[PDB]
């Protein structure tokens, strides 16, 4: 009895990934944009800094 | 952590003497150690340095070439060969370990000290006693002919406090940053050469001698030390 | 006759999950992300090369302070490493030399690691002593240790190869909540910035959303095809990224419950090893069972560029709290870290 | 007339980047810090320095015919270059002694091997027993034996024309080490095989057997190279010393003069090319 | 360096770095060997002299100035390919089948390949150990070797049934450049150090050969 057992566990779980709220791609994808254009000036990496501004020159 | 000094006592003028600064309770073979004395009814005056692996040493001026400072890793002993004794050799002896890398705190634990009689960055602590009252805010300044903010950011300033009949114990190390084991009413505020150390909520535990040295450069130089008293 | 039924109710439920994240698919990030401009090529210099470790680096981990980080390899010695002076702050010998990972504590004061031995080891790097000694071994895993992540001084997250996520109280020793559900061994973890959730991924080819509090999972993310190795998630805690053996990167939304954009090329055919994102989060940065990592645009799935210098799989990569530079191990023993010019 | 200082150019060309290369992997990969790689970084140093100081500097001896340098420098070049081709042959036994003790001592070469202490004591053995075979004799033969009999505009050894020298310092310096490295690439082939013969008493036993005969042509050529420019020059200047120089032609001489400096130029496509570990790094800076 | 906390610092780092290395030497001294096999083929008790230094298991003994450690992966029961690459560096991979089990004969077959034609594993010499052969002996004379390999059409008799097993686990090397050293073992054997020895000697040999630049 231990497929019948995990087959109601895995049915149960199921049902409360399918029971969430679901913003839109379109909303998602923006608000992705909009943190990295937010925070780019503040990113390193994407801007490298001045060579007197860098730790590790 | 533990450190007991032992040799010390009364001497003849020209004679020799052997400190040994017994360690139990840390690793001390990690640890770079330094030799501080006091003078009776004066300030701290350092001594010598023994790095950890015995690869660097400092001396003094005013003893180098008659002191020799060694450690024995396997049996945890610090020792301190004295030769020559001269009259301005009186003084309690302290044994202070310091580990160096970081965020360390250097200076951190000081040996009971043993007591020696026989028959240059500037420090200045203008303030000789300050009369206190528990409860309230106190500041301390202390002062340096050099400026001890190093190219790398940190200020290599320390303040200890040496209660009646103590040891020193680690206040401030680098200016700014807190020792283990202190409360948080202490604070350490300086800039270039000039430095405070505001204590809020004085209490009793406070009263006692307080020492600025610096630790940008050897040899490392203490001031004359404020004492608050109630 | 009860057990047929059900298995076919779980797939009425997997449809109506797939039609329901079909619903919100109105748009494409491609297509969300195609006006703005590109950034560029990305071309990052190795600054410091840390050297000491004489074994295969599995893992790195930057302090909070973005200047301490502790690697681990398996000539079993864990090292914390000043990046700006290369000095190297202490070297902690590991009981079982199988280290796959290691954490750093955000308060500084701890650092974890754990392999094939089923052991998160918690070591204190703040003693009296002056010295670096054990101070936990987390044992109920019942297999390798693949990831470890501290919440805080006192709670720590470990993945296991046994198909399981624990957290744990590292004071008592035990672990508090058990993270199940998992069908195959989960190789990864990452924290939310919060800390109140995580996405682990697994050899299932799945993503898994977990709640540390309530200890549930919340949310699953399919659409890999192999094994997944690496997980990182976005700097704003709303996405994470996955690394798998089938030499794709996919971001997934937690709130539209799907993926969102793929990072491959044609000429990658190796797997991926670790993920992690930049400070503001344009850019994803992969290693690679090529040698290499590849720099990637984020939001445009843009291979912006590539970081050269290992002759041994990346296996290891993180970018520091404030952005500054990013570390690389490898299994050619060497730490690189590297940052851009103007 | 210029083609022979072209020869003698792109002798000196091979001879400087071929072992400065050896010398730049060598420092560019940390991992070559095995005694073995010690010592061919000794054999590289020994023949780079042959290439750009000794050979440069001997082009105007042929040249013009003459030596303008003075008597004083002409010293110097003379202890250099004998120092630098008598370390280069010790060099070589050292690493066929180093490979002898690799198949024979497998278990004690393995937990020695990597011990930098070892490799750099052994070198600088090299280099001083190097110095006092010719070290002591060139520098204090004028000032013991009276006069110099060297003409002016002439640099070569005093012991140029001496036979009772020539010969023992040549025994110490080639016919010793040519039988040392003739040895232990005999005993490595032996045990090579030996250990094959007990391992077959398929496709695997072929390779196994292919692999043998490999290595014993890699070893022919190994002893094969060191005695084809090690001995006429050698043999040249004991037979030349019995007859003054009379039986022996004057162009001979300089022809065996180069097979030595030739040598020097053979060793980096020898022993760093042929390695395995060398081979990389060299792919590895290009 | 500048600063003398700098200078200390530098001086702790370079004492780390010195101690990194005598470490490393003293661990490049020991023959590491990857002990593999089926759930029960005798690897437990394949050297009685050694002894044990879930999880993975090690166990080293030393044997003529030669120490060896083993590391025992049966007890990893996750996926073997995301941690097989851990062993990727080992000096040998000893296997062990037992010849006195029909049943899981075919199992250490398939083992045999994967382990044999990994890619982590390519240079990598095998020791087969083909454990009980006195009951293999025993246990040929009722039950055919013919139960197990359908297709032997070879003598009924133990030298050439033998023989024929461990033919069908070198045929799954594909590779010229790896050696399996096979032996034929009991369960009173007490040389099995002595076997290992003598093959991982081998092995030195073929890598020293490599070091010196000879191959
Ligand atoms: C890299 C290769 C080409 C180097 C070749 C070296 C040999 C073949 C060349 C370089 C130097 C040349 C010698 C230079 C000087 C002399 C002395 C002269 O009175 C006879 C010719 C003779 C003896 C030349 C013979 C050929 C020679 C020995
Ligand atoms: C005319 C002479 C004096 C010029 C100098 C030649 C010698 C002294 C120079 C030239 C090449 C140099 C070597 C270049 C590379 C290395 C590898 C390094 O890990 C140790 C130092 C070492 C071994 C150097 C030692 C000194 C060296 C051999
Ligand atoms: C072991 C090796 C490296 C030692 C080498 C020592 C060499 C470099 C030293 C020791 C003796 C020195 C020689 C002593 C005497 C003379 C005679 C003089 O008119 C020219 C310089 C000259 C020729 C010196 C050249 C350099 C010299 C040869
Ligand atoms: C012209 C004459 C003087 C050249 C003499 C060459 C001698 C002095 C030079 C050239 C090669 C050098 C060696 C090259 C490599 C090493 C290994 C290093 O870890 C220690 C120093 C050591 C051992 C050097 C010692 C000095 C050395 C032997
Ligand atoms: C007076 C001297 C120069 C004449 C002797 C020349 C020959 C016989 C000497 C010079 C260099 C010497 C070698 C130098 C270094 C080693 C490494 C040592 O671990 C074994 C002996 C060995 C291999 C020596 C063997 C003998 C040797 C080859
Ligand atoms: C023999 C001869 C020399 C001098 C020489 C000959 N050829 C080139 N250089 C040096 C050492 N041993």
């Amino acid at each position: 009895t231990a497929s019948i057992a995990q087959a109601r566990k895995l049915v149960e779980q199921l049902k409360m990934e399918a029971n969430i709220d679901r913003i839109k791609v379109s909303k998602a994808a923006a608000d992705l944009m909009a943190y990295c254009e937010a925070h780019a000036k503040e990113d390193p990496l994407l801007t490298p800094v001045p060579a007197s501004e860098n730790p590790f020159r | 952590v533990q450190l007991v000094e032992s040799g010390g006592g009364l001497v003849q003028p020209g004679g020799s003497r052997k400190l040994s600064c017994s360690a139990s309770g840390f690793a001390f073979s990690s640890f770079g150690m330094h030799w501080v004395r006091q003078a009776p009814e004066k300030g701290l005056e350092w001594v010598a340095y023994i790095s950890s692996g015995s690869g660097t040493i400092y001396y003094a001026d005013t003893v180098k070439g008659r002191f020799t400072i060694s450690r024995d890793d396997p049996k945890n002993t610090l020792f301190l060969q004295m030769t020559s004794l001269r009259s301005e050799d009186t003084a309690m002896y302290y044994c202070v370990r310091s580990i160096y890398y970081y965020g360390s705190s250097p200076f951190d634990f000081w040996g009971q000290g043993t007591t020696l009689t026989v028959s240059d960055i500037v420090m200045t602590q203008a303030t000789s006693s300050v009369p206190v009252t528990p409860g309230e805010s106190v500041s301390i300044s202390c002062r340096s002919s050099k400026s001890l903010l190093h190219s790398n950011g940190n200020t290599y300033l320390y303040w200890f406090l040496q209660r009646p009949g103590q040891s020193p114990q680690l206040l401030i190390y680098r200016m700014s940053n807190l020792a283990s084991g202190v409360p948080d009413r202490f604070s350490g505020s300086g800039s270039g050469t000039a430095f405070t150390l505001t204590i809020s909520r004085l209490e009793a535990e406070d009263v006692g001698v307080y020492y600025c040295m610096q630790h940008l450069e050897y040899p490392l130089t203490f001031g004359a030390g404020t004492k608050l008293e109630l | 006759s009860e057990l047929d039924q059900l298995r076919q109710e779980a797939e009425q439920l997997k449809n109506q999950i797939r039609d329901a994240r079909k619903a919100c698919a109105d748009a494409t990030l491609s297509q969300i992300t195609n006006n703005i401009d590109p950034v560029g090529r990305i071309q990052m210099r190795t600054r410091r090369t840390l050297r000491g470790h004489l074994a295969k680096i599995y893992a790195m981990h930057w302090g909070t302070d973005s200047r301490l980080l502790v690697s681990a390899s398996q000539d079993g010695k864990l090292i914390i490493w000043d990046s700006y002076t290369t000095n190297k702050v202490h070297a902690i010998p590991l009981r079982s030399s199988w280290v796959m990972t290691c954490a750093y504590a955000p308060s500084g004061n701890y650092v974890a690691c754990g392999g094939l031995d089923n052991i998160c080891s918690i070591y204190n790097l703040k003693t009296r002593e002056g010295n670096v000694r054990v101070s936990r071994e987390l044992a109920g895993h019942t297999g390798y240790l693949s990831c470890c992540r501290f919440l805080d001084d006192n709670q720590i997250v470990t993945s296991s190869g046994d198909t399981t996520c624990a957290l744990w109280d590292i004071e008592t020793g035990q672990q508090t909540t058990t993270f199940t559900g998992h069908t195959g061994d989960v190789m990864s973890l990452s924290l939310a910035p919060d800390t109140r959730l995580f996405v682990s991924g697994a050899c299932d080819a799945s993503a898994k959303l977990w709640d540390v509090r309530e200890g549930m999972c919340r949310q699953t993310f399919t659409g890999h095809e192999s094994d997944i190795n690496a997980i990182c998630f976005f700097p704003n805690g709303n996405a994470f990224a996955t690394g798998s053996d089938d030499a794709t990167c996919r971001l997934f939304d937690l709130r539209a419950d799907q993926e969102l954009m793929t990072y491959s090329h044609d000429n990658i055919i190796c797997g991926i090893t670790s993920v992690s994102f930049s400070k503001s989060g344009r850019l994803l940065l992969a290693g690679y069972d090529d040698f290499n990592c590849n720099v990637w645009d984020a939001l445009k799935a843009d291979r912006a560029g590539v970081l050269a210098g290992h002759d041994n799989r990346v296996s290891c990569l993180g970018v520091t709290d404030d952005g500054m530079a990013v570390a690389t191990g490898s299994w050619d023993s060497f730490l690189k870290i590297w940052n851009g010019s103007s | 007339t210029a083609v022979l200082a072209a020869l003698m150019a792109l002798l000196i060309v091979a001879t400087v980047l071929g072992n400065a290369l050896v010398m730049l992997a060598f420092v560019a990969d940390s991992s070559l810090r095995t005694q073995n790689n010690f010592f061919l970084l000794n054999l590289a140093i020994s023949d780079f320095l042959v290439g750009a100081f000794c050979i440069p500097l001997y082009v105007p001896y042929v040249l013009t015919g003459r030596w303008t340098f003075g008597r004083g420098l002409c010293k110097l070049w003379l202890v250099v270059d004998y120092l630098l081709c008598t370390s280069s042959a010790f060099n070589i036994v050292l690493i066929s002694y180093d490979r002898f003790l690799s198949v024979t001592r497998a278990v004690s070469y393995r937990a020695q091997q990597g011990d930098t202490r070892r490799a750099v004591r052994k070198m600088l053995l090299v280099w001083v027993l190097a110095f006092l075979l010719y070290g002591p004799a060139i520098l204090s033969w004028e000032y013991l034996s009276g006069g110099s009999s060297i003409p002016e505009g002439h640099c070569y050894a005093e012991f140029f024309y001496n036979w009772y020298f020539l010969i023992t310092a040549s025994t110490l310096e080639f016919f010793t080490p040519f039988l040392s490295v003739t040895f232990f690439n005999l005993s490595i082939y032996l045990n090579i095989q030996r250990r094959t013969r007990l391992r077959l008493d398929s496709f695997t036993q072929r390779f196994r057997l292919s692999r043998d005969r490999k290595v014993a042509k890699s070893l022919a050529v190994i002893v094969s190279i060191f005695g084809l420019c090690w001995a006429p020059y050698t043999l040249l200047m004991i037979i030349r010393a019995a007859c003054h120089g009379h039986c022996v032609p004057d162009y001979w001489y300089e022809t065996s003069f180069w097979l030595l400096w030739a040598n020097s130029a053979v060793n980096p496509v020898l022993y760093p090319l042929c390695h395995h570990s060398f081979r990389r790094a060299f792919t590895k800076l290009l | 360096t500048l600063s003398a906390e700098e200078r200390a610092a530098l001086e702790r780092s370079k004492a780390i770095e010195k101690n990194l290395k005598e470490d490393g030497i003293s661990a490049a001294k020991d023959v590491k060997l990857l002990l593999l096999g089926a759930d029960n083929s005798g690897k437990s008790t394949i050297v009685k002299q050694m002894k044990i230094i879930t999880g993975i298991v090690e166990t080293h003994f030393t044997f003529k100035n030669l120490h060896f450690r083993l590391f025992d992966v049966g007890g990893q029961r996750s996926e073997r390919k995301k941690w097989i690459h851990c062993f990727e560096d080992v000096t040998a991979i000893i296997f062990c089948v037992d010849l006195s089990d029909y049943n899981r004969m075919h199992e250490s077959l398939m083992l045999f390949d994967s382990i044999c034609n990994n890619k982590f594993f390519i240079d990598t010499s095998i020791i087969l150990f083909l454990n009980k052969k006195d009951l293999f002996g025993e246990k040929i004379k009722k039950s055919p070797l013919t139960i197990c390999f359908p297709e032997y059409t070879g003598p009924n008799t133990y030298e050439d049934a033998a023989a024929y097993i461990q033919a069908q686990f070198e045929s799954k090397n594909r590779s010229p450049n790896k050696e399996i050293y096979c032996h034929m073992t009991c369960a009173t054997d007490t040389n099995n150090a002595q076997v290992i020895f003598d093959a991982v000697t081998d092995i030195i040999i073929a890598n020293n050969l490599r070091g010196c630049g000879l191959y």
